[PDB]
């Protein structure tokens, strides 16, 4: 069982063998797209606690929430009036998920049990059990099966009339935080607590690359609108732009002026625009194609721990600890 | 450890698995990047401000 | 003689200034952010919008007044004049004591203190003050049940160019006791029994852990009790004293007297906002 | 459209008022974390307490004041992710063996266990993100220890090589009956914690040790008062008094 270093030499060098030059070299006479600012247009209250997790509607007007005070949320972002509220039977709750056909809200936290409830009838449908860790993220894949992601480091891919695991996905060490489906929704990735990142395979069940540029923990993970990149973000306050034809990673978003650490990250429609959440209370806006700041989205005073883009991209919302969510644009 | 064995032959049959995939160059990649940014440029409100007439927000 | 009229004009205006300056930073300060917006500062709002009335209506056309040694106005404009200057400091005060009786409820009764307190009892309560305080004011002088029974006191109101400050001793007792005395009892009380409080527990952690390890809240109780007292205190003597006795005082030593009082207004912001989160929003902006 | 949006505000206007009715309820509970070694005895007594009168809740009152109490065992791990959801709780009760001062555990010869629980609270205590959470603290196990320190065949001085140079304190009340050597003990462990507790307190947090064993039921009024001493230190320090 000492051939293990033999095939990780193999494949540095095998990756070592097809960097031609960097992105920055090929990308350097394009012009910037200079200094972008927002301003804010809507200010959401309501919520006692907390904030950990949001997600945008499919029609990019509805948005759901949900905080450590035991209750979700459904807002109206045009009119910025309520529509639900869900009492919870746990008060920890750790994220929170949007259906495609928008029927269908989840959400799951520290008790190792996933919920999804029925809009339209508003009351409990099914639990899903069997993780021996707390969850972390979870995503409809379709109106049918969900695929989450808990901190025993497994995956599994649910079917919701039954009740059970259908695949588990298994391979990581440390505790699995985030995940992103493709468009596709053909292959999704995952990041961990061993600085890894993994891109594993939702018909067949099997990993098929790992990344392992990072240093610390990873906290959140994005999927680039092409379906061929995808950007992580962890606690030593860089950014990295991995690929998935070249196998390595491309470029690093770092300032020397930021040493705190990294919750959210998140693109725009077209791609040119990175959109990272800090524990600075504020957020950054990066340059995708040559690594250099273009704003600061400031006015929180707390920590952020939320971020998304609709999908048509006409705004970015974010959510803190203020128990506030901004809509900007 | 019997298990030990299991764990240590995983990580073989594994990155066997993973070590055979075909690579093109990183100029390909970035410039498949740098082509489709140029195409879908002109259809993100927030790199380019629209006009207020059709922002719903306004 | 040139020299003195001059200083005077000089002096006044860094008073009017300052009280100005300080209410109206507190103001947009609490008002332009969120993090601010606790309920146990609607008193402090309260209390500033009370001195930026003061400082706004009251010492510019006092100083006029003194100035000039002849009033320039009607009768009814003095009239209004003293009652917005009764006003003012009969409020100025009874915010302080709400204050005080507010920190007392924080400090001993821990568990109670949310129920007890609410954001919709804060106002009825700072409407039943001003509601008290509007009333000791304009109701007794508008009517003309303070006025005096001496030659010099009608000839001064017949006429049209004296404004001056002439009572009974019911109104003027009256006033003080409502004022002044009321108010001074109940905060002394309170801030003895926050004092015990803070000993006890002081003297139960350096039981606690004393061997691996006095004078803070003496001298924050200090100045604030000790600057309102300096500064309010003689002026509600004289007031009795003068009346219970008379040919006793110059009217001299009543307006200085009178006018140390008004400083109590530039003193505020710098007792009760001097919070590191006043500090921070006080760095955001304006600088 | 009229009645849409007249509908729509309908609705803000139901859901309001129960976020109004629900926040009294939410603000007026205080909430407590239970956290503490393994093989320790919460179990034992948090059971114990409700009788006298992946997660659990409990529920219980005193002198008409709610309280809660959330213990987490099924997350058992060295690496504490989910530690940073408690950071707005009123204070952490910690509960260690005092009589395991000579057990290798796991059957991995590991630290003594005592230690163990030392490196957690040293850990638990420099956290980021609980900068200002105090730590109520229960020394279990009072009887076991007592009668394993009298037996001669296993001796405190062996394992912890600086009992040898300790002298009993001077404000020191033992109970009745007790021998020097039961209290010299008991105390080693008690300023064995205070001294990690007071090396960097920086005045926001302070830590309460207290001595318990299974025949107890006071507990329950000590949680109450110190949860109010720590209430009364925070509004003291905040009007920059204390
Ligand atoms: N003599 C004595 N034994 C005790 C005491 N408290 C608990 N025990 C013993 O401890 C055992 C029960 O402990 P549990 O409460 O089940 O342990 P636990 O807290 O679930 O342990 P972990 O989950 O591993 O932390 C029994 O053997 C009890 O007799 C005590 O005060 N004195
Ligand atoms: C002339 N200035 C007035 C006169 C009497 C008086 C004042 C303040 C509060 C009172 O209760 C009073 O009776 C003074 O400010």
């Amino acid at each position: 069982r000492q051939e293990a270093e033999q095939l990780k030499n193999q494949i540095r060098d095998a990756r070592k063998a097809c960097a031609d030059a960097t992105l920055s070299q090929i990308t350097n006479n394009i012009d910037p797209v200079g200094r972008i600012q927002m301003r804010t247009r809507r200010t959401l209250r309501g919520h006692l606690a907390k904030i950990y997790a949001m997600h945008w509607g499919t029609d990019s007007r509805l948005l759901v929430s949900a905080s450590q005070d035991g209750k979700l949320i459904i807002w109206d972002s045009y009119t910025t009036n309520k529509v639900h509220a869900i009492p919870l039977r746990s008060s920890w709750v750790m994220t929170c998920a949007y259906a495609p056909s928008g029927n269908y809200v989840a959400c799951g936290g520290l008790d190792n049990i996933c919920s999804i409830y029925n809009l339209k009838t508003v009351r409990v449908s099914r639990e899903l059990a069997g993780h021996t860790g707390y969850l972390s993220c979870c995503r409809f894949l379709d109106d049918n099966q969900i695929v989450t992601s808990s901190g025993d480091t497994t995956c599994a891919l649910w079917d919701i009339e039954t009740g059970q695991q259908t695949t588990t996905f298994t391979g990581h060490t440390g505790d699995v935080m985030s995940l992103s489906l493709a468009p596709d929704t053909r292959l999704f990735v995952s990041g961990a607590c061993d600085a890894s990142a993994k891109l594993w395979d939702v018909r067949e069940g099997m990993c098929r690359q790992t990344f392992t540029g990072h240093e610390s923990d990873i906290n959140a993970i994005c999927f680039f609108p092409n379906g061929n990149a995808f950007a992580t973000g962890s606690d030593d306050a860089t950014c990295r732009l991995f690929d998935l034809r070249a196998d390595q990673e491309l470029m690093t978003y770092s300032h020397d002026n930021i040493i705190c650490g990294i919750t959210s990250v998140s693109f725009s429609k077209s791609g040119r625009l990175l959109l990272a959440g800090y524990d600075d209370f504020n957020c950054n806006v990066w340059d995708a194609l040559k690594a250099d700041r273009a704003g600061v989205l400031a006015g929180h005073d707390n920590r952020v721990s939320c971020l998304g883009v609709t999908d048509d991209g006409m705004a970015v919302a974010t959510g803190s600890w203020d128990s506030f969510l901004k809509i900007w644009n | 450890n019997t298990a030990s064995i299991a764990q240590a032959r995983k990580l073989v049959e594994q990155l066997k698995m993973e070590a055979n995939i075909d690579r093109i160059k990183v100029s390909k990649a970035a410039a498949d990047l740098m082509a489709y940014c140029e195409a879908h440029a002109k259809e993100d409100p927030l790199l380019t401000p629209v006009p207020a007439s059709e922002n719903p927000f306004r | 003689d040139e020299v003195w009229v001059v200083g005077m004009g000089i002096v006044m205006s860094l008073i009017v200034l300052a009280i100005v300056f300080g209410n109206v930073l507190v103001i947009t300060a609490i008002a332009k952010f969120e993090r601010l917006q606790t309920v146990t500062n609607y008193f402090i709002t309260s209390l500033a919008c009370a001195d930026l009335v003061m400082g706004l209506a009251v010492v510019p056309f006092g100083a006029a007044h003194i100035l000039t040694k002849t009033w320039t106005f009607g009768n009814f404009w003095c009239e209004f004049w003293t009652s917005i200057d009764v006003l003012c400091v009969t409020a100025s005060i009874e915010t302080l004591c709400v204050i005080a009786v507010d920190r007392y409820f924080a400090i001993t009764s821990p568990f109670k203190y949310q129920s007890l307190l609410t954001k919709n009892k804060a106002r009825v309560i700072i409407l039943m003050v001003w509601i008290v305080s509007g009333l000791t004011s304009f109701l007794p002088i508008q009517m003309h049940w303070y006025r005096a029974t001496h030659q010099e006191a009608i000839n001064c109101y017949a006429e049209e160019t004296c404004c001056d400050f002439f009572t009974n001793q019911a109104y003027a007792i009256a006033s003080s006791i409502v004022s002044f005395y009321v108010p001074l009892v109940i905060m002394v009380f309170v801030y003895s029994r926050v004092f015990q409080e803070a000993k006890r527990q002081l003297q139960k952690i350096d039981k606690s852990e004393g061997r691996f390890h006095e004078h803070k809240a003496l001298k924050t109780l200090g100045i604030i009790m000790g600057t309102f007292t300096l500064c309010w205190l003689p002026f509600f003597i004289v007031n009795i004293v003068h009346v219970i006795q008379d040919n006793l005082i110059r009217k001299e030593v009543y307006i200085l007297l009178n006018w140390i009082g008004y400083v109590n207004s530039g003193f505020n912001p710098l007792i009760y906002c001097r919070s590191p989160d006043f500090r921070i929003a006080f760095q955001e902006l304006l600088c | 459209q009229r009645n849409e949006e007249k509908a729509q505000r309908e609705a803000n206007k139901k859901i309001e008022k129960q976020l109004q009715k629900d926040k009294q309820v939410y603000r007026a509970t205080h909430r407590l974390l239970l956290l503490g070694a393994g093989e320790s005895g919460k179990s034992t007594i948090v059971k114990q307490m409700r009788i006298l009168h992946g997660i659990f809740e409990t529920k219980f009152q005193v002198d008409k004041v709610n309280f809660h109490m959330f213990d987490v065992g099924g997350q058992r791990d060295e690496r504490r992710k989910w530690i940073q959801c408690f950071n707005d709780v009123t204070a952490i009760i910690f509960v260690v063996a005092s009589s395991s001062y000579n057990m290798v555990i796991r059957e991995d010869n590991q630290t003594n266990r005592l230690q163990e629980a030392l490196n957690l609270f040293k850990s638990i205590w420099n956290n980021r993100w609980l900068r200002t959470i105090s730590v109520i603290l229960f020394l279990n196990k009072q009887d076991l220890l007592a009668e394993k320190v009298l037996a001669g065949k296993s001796k405190i001085e062996d394992y912890f090589p600086e009992f040898a140079r300790y002298t009993t304190p001077e404000d020191a009340t033992p109970e009745p009956g007790e021998d020097p050597r039961v209290t010299r003990a008991k105390y080693f462990i008690r300023d064995e914690f205070l001294r990690i507790s007071t090396a960097s307190g920086d005045g926001r947090h302070y830590c309460y040790p207290h001595f318990t064993c299974a025949v107890d039921t006071e507990n329950i009024r000590r949680v109450f008062n110190d949860c109010r001493d720590i209430i009364q230190r925070m509004h003291l320090r905040q009007y920059e008094l204390l």
